[PDB]
């Protein structure tokens, strides 16, 4: 996995099965945030 | 990434219960998720529960939701599958798999893992 370019703006995609993992659905809103030097990502 | 060892297979009448468990060894902290499909006579092999080893968030197929329930026991790297309400429909061979990467494939489908057991056989009885 890599940061890629979506328009101008830095992007990582998402595989289905941390989707799933999450119960994410397109367009759930989530909380981004670093903690521990790290890009943490959570459904609101 | 890990061996896979189902047991609790055997014959239940229609109507009735089973509980088959899966044991994983090797390199048990690669887990990401686990599934269980099953193949029955004749038919293509097919996912009907997965979960996912941190969270404990689970899926199923709609052939099995409601009356299978999959869950863990991550001290003993196992994983179980609770059957209720079984009928004949549900006569297979129960498959227990693992995936040590997020692959970009449902859950549910084969190509999400990478680790898959010998299988455990379940005949339910008309």
């Amino acid at each position: 996995s890599s940061v890629k370019r979506w328009g101008n703006s830095p992007a990582v995609r998402i595989p289905a099965t941390l989707m799933q993992a999450l119960n994410l659905n397109i367009d759930d809103e989530v909380k981004i945030d670093l903690v521990d030097g790290k890009l943490i990502i959570e459904p609101v | 990434q890990v061996q896979l060892v189902e047991s609790g297979g055997g014959s239940v009448q229609a109507g009735g219960s089973l509980r088959l468990s899966c044991a994983a060894s090797g390199f048990t902290y690669s887990r990401k998720y686990m599934g269980w499909f099953r193949q029955a006579p004749g038919k293509e092999r097919e996912g009907v529960a997965a979960i996912f080893i941190d969270n404990g968030n689970t899926i199923y197929a709609d052939s099995v939701q409601g009356r299978f329930t999959i869950s863990q026991d991550n001290a003993k790297n196992t994983v179980y599958l609770q059957m209720n309400s079984l009928k004949p429909e549900d006569t297979a061979m129960y498959y227990c798999a693992a995936s040590s990467r997020w692959m970009d494939y449902s859950a549910l489908t084969a190509k999400a893992y990478n680790s898959w057991g010998q299988g455990t056989q379940v005949t339910v009885s008309s």
